[PDB]
């Protein structure tokens, strides 16, 4: 007889605030970056490697707030942080992607971005391609809000993350998200939705390490010239290596 | 490893 305890009930609402505190649906930041360039080599990339660099900024204010999250080392909150930050912006990054042009709309014409802004930010079809089908398939499961910022702390809180010092840690603290998820979904999702709803999501977490793995890639093929290197941030340089 | 704004950005 599952029932969301007083305890569960309480994470959805710190993981809903707390991404209220760090989307801001206007978009109104979008004019601080440098310009957005469409018409050929690279010209999205100082506008996209600024809005990345932003989006890292409110994924680790995100992180922060999760429950538990605090009680980890500050090397392992470093290394769930690192390694988690592009599959966690690809996430949260859904909340702005439409299907009916399969592009990410942010507001505006100019904070409207399609696959080829993604390719002239250096990207091949070997990532866009399987990212596109993952916001695709995302998309369709219609996650409610609670889902959604659950989804985003349990990729986050996850023990086998390369360099996790205490996993143990890390497990115990996303079981307690996992538990949290789960009983939401038992009790609060209405079926069709529901069917098989937890093993849906956790299948877009496998998604998400393999466009991580692929985003790295080409990534360290981008970041390899370094003319190119000299157009990120430096956020972007620490975060995702140098 | 040397993270010193994500570190930044980390503390309470
Ligand atoms: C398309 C995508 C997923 C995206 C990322 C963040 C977005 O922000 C706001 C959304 O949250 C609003 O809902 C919108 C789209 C993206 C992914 C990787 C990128 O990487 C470029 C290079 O690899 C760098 C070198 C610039 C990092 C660029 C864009």
């Amino acid at each position: 007889r599952p029932k969301l305890s007083e305890e569960q009930q309480h994470i959805i609402a710190i993981l809903l605030d707390a991404h209220h505190k760090t989307y801001d649906p206007t978009y109104a930041d979008f004019r601080d970056f440098r310009p957005p360039v469409r018409m050929s080599p690279l010209s999205m990339l100082p506008h996209l490697a600024d809005l990345v660099s932003y989006s890292i900024q409110k994924v680790i204010g995100f992180a922060k707030m999760i429950p538990g999250f605090r009680d980890l080392t500050s090397d392992d909150q470093i290394v769930l942080l690192k390694s988690s930050a592009i599959e966690v912006i690809m996430l949260r990054s859904n909340q702005s992607f439409t299907m009916d042009d399969m592009s990410w709309d942010c507001g505006s014409q100019d904070y409207k971005y399609d696959v080829t802004d993604v390719s002239k930010a250096g990207h091949t079809l070997e990532l866009i391609e399987p990212l596109i089908k993952f916001q695709v398939g995302l998309k369709k499961l219609n996650l409610h809000e609670e889902e959604h910022v659950l989804l985003m702390a349990i990729c986050i809180v996850s023990p086998d993350r390369p360099g996790v010092q205490d996993a143990k840690l890390v497990e115990a603290i996303q079981d307690r998200l996992s538990n949290t998820l789960q009983t939401y979904i038992r009790c609060r999702h209405p079926p069709p939705g529901s069917h098989q709803l937890y093993a849906k999501m956790i299948q877009k977490l496998a998604d998400l390490r393999s466009l991580n793995e692929e985003h790295s890639k080409q990534y360290r093929s981008l970041s390899f010239q370094p003319e190119n290197s000299m157009k990120l941030t430096p956020l972007v340089l620490e975060v995702f290596g140098n | 490893k040397n993270h010193p704004m994500l570190m930044n950005l980390l503390k309470d």
